[PDB]
């Protein structure tokens, strides 16, 4: 089958930058 | 206390469906227990199942109505108050 996988980045943030939609 | 536990991490998954947006899904996970010991945050997105793991402790399943790929996945995990932001 299709066993691909990635891994995806984290960055430890405060907070996310304008444009994103934080509540 | 026999066999109660503390430190394991209690972590709230809230979902929410966005339309014309940069992302289409916003995903929530945060952790929230009496103590809980976090150690690492190494998540990865499979696409042999179309889902986002986060820890071998809960996975972030994707809809197959979206098309998900790991550049546009974007996870940020917020110390401050604990919580994982995922936007898709």
């Amino acid at each position: 089958g299709p066993h691909m996988s990635v891994q995806i980045p984290v960055v430890e943030v405060d907070e996310l930058p304008e444009g994103y939609d934080r509540s | 206390p026999h066999e109660q536990q503390e430190d394991v991490p209690e972590y709230e998954v809230k979902m929410k469906r966005f339309k014309g947006a940069a992302y289409k899904l916003r995903i929530l996970i945060e952790n929230k227990a009496p103590n809980s010991k976090p150690d690492r945050f190494s998540p990865s997105y499979n696409f042999a199942e179309n889902i986002l793991y986060i820890n071998g402790k809960l996975s972030i399943p994707l809809p197959r109505d979206i098309v998900v790929n790991a550049a546009d996945i974007k996870i940020f995990h917020i110390r401050k108050e604990r919580t994982l932001y995922i936007y898709i």
